[PDB]
């Protein structure tokens, strides 16, 4: 059953297991993935198709480079570009002492390319959490499980066992209004780049009334003002509490002046408003921006 | 872990609406998708074995086949259980004419003392939904956010998952009574 060699298991999420391994010849890393479907099944795995597919136009320096693909019928593996470890680990194993401010921007800024890269693709990402969001030794930061990742325009459907994390969802997806767009992705990290700041998650979330509610009770329960037409947003209400913005002063202060302008508008509100991929590899805040090497 | 393991029942108290019956929740019986397989005929023995007289579904026939117990209303028949068909959009809310059917045949089975239990397919959402909404209709004097923490106390902080829902329980009270219309 294919010249390989399965070592240790970097993961395993959402049906689904993502094994290291080395070529059974010359070795040369290897991140083999792993998905199953045994015949018999629902519709095929989609779950690949499409995410084999994406993953091959996008092909751009910070976006995991899917090596290649075993198409057994069995059960369906797909070589990847192996890479020591997600930013949820390495987030987590630095919780106590934080990451480099510069480490983080380095980090920040290559994503926010590697987004603006996918996005000009006509692509949505939509799956951006930390584990998602792949580190290496020198300081090189790429994208993850395009698993969920759609060409602009899909709408928001919701399913009973469709249920998922949502501490990365945006406003205007939370109060319902029928698809997406890119402003989703740049909202993700809006609150991974506070989070790589101060250590802990920004918004954790249970039931999407309680990820809002943190989201209004952190950044302002939105008015009409900062976001033209939420009070007519499907699933809006003007019932919902009215918690006055808790500036910045509290929820990033390990950061400065550049910083704490791009966050706001990486997290706002009107996703019409909302910064671009593009519009953010500008701003001032990444100016001296180099590639520090990471301390595993 | 999984299949194997007698089909669970969270028995929720309606005494805090005060009602001495206790109403009964499970995710799909015999559910065979993504990490959820079963055996309906077993999971629908056990059922009979735990006491079931009465069973509300609010998937649908859409649902049922797609989860691979189309015939599940038809085990529920031949097993000795009176089943009450009232499917519910998925990701949806009852339309206030159904939900008010639910209301009702689900209280007279507890005024009259039947083993009523209820489902959807994950059981935390459409059916937390509609057994908050009892909760609503049992009582005036409780409130939405109340109700919300009985079923998260019965199914885990994931109770009623969405916000359509949230916003649902809070606007159940008003719907109901606009069904004013005696016509
Ligand atoms: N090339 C890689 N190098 C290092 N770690 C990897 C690599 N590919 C995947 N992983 C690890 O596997 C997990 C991510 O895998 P993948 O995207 O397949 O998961 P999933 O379960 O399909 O999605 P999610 O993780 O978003 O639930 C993380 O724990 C990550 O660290
Ligand atoms: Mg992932």
């Amino acid at each position: 059953m294919e010249n390989f060699q399965k070592v240790e298991k970097i993961g395993e999420g959402t049906y689904g297991v993502v094994y290291k391994a080395r070529n059974k010849l010359t070795g040369e890393v290897v991140a083999l993935k792993k998905i199953r479907l045994d015949t018999e099944t629902e519709g095929v795995p989609s779950t690949a198709i499409r995410e084999i597919s994406l993953l091959k136009e996008l092909n751009h320096p910070n976006i995991v480079k899917l090596l290649d693909v075993i198409h057994t019928e069995n059960k369906l593996y797909l070589v990847f570009e192996f890479l020591h470890q997600d930013l949820k680990k390495f987030m987590d194993a630095s919780a106590l002492t934080g990451i480099p401010l510069p480490l983080i921007k380095s980090y920040l800024f290559q994503l926010l390319q590697g987004l603006a890269f996918c996005h000009s693709h006509r692509v949505l990402h939509r799956d951006l959490k930390p584990q998602n969001l792949l580190i290496n030794t020198e300081g090189a930061i790429k994208l993850a499980d395009f698993g969920l990742a759609r060409a602009f325009g899909v709408p928001v459907r919701t399913y009973t066992h469709e249920v998922v994390t949502l501490w990365y969802r945006a406003p205007e997806i939370l109060l319902g209004c029928k698809y997406y767009s890119t402003a989703v992705d740049i909202w993700s990290l809006g609150c991974i780049f506070a989070e790589m700041v101060t250590r802990r998650a920004l918004f954790p979330g249970d039931s999407e009334i309680d990820q809002l509610f943190r989201i209004f009770r952190t950044l302002g329960t939105p008015d009409e003002v900062v976001w033209p037409g939420v009070t007519s947003m499907p699933d809006y209400k003007p019932s919902f509490p009215k918690w006055a913005r808790q500036d910045f002063s509290k929820v990033v202060p390990p950061l400065d002046e550049d910083g704490r302008s791009l966050l706001s508008q990486m997290l706002h509100y009107d996703p019409n408003k909302r910064i671009s991929a593009k519009a953010a590899l500008a701003h001032p805040f990444f100016q001296d921006v180099t590639k520090p090497v990471p301390h595993l | 872990e999984d299949e194997q393991t007698p089909i669970h029942i969270s028995w929720l108290s309606l005494s805090r609406v005060n009602c001495s019956q206790f109403l009964g929740l499970c995710a799909l019986p015999g559910c065979k998708f993504k990490d959820v397989r079963r055996n309906v005929q077993k999971d629908t023995e056990e059922l009979k074995s735990c006491g079931i007289q009465d069973i509300f579904v609010f998937c649908t026939r859409g649902e049922l086949s797609k989860y691979r117990v189309p015939n599940l209303l038809d085990l529920y028949q031949q097993c000795g259980i009176i089943t009450h068909h009232h499917p519910i959009a998925d990701g949806g809310t009852p339309d206030i004419a159904s939900c008010c059917e639910i209301m009702e045949e689900l209280t007279t089975c507890l005024k009259n003392y039947r083993k009523t239990l209820i489902h959807s397919y994950g059981g935390l959402g459409r059916s937390c939904l509609v057994a908050a909404c009892l909760l609503l209709y049992l009582s005036d004097t409780i409130s939405p956010e109340q109700a919300i923490d009985s079923l998260r106390d019965l199914r885990g902080s994931g109770a009623i998952q969405t916000i359509k829902q949230y916003n649902y329980l809070h606007e159940f009270r008003d719907k109901l009574a606009a069904h004013l219309s005696s016509r």
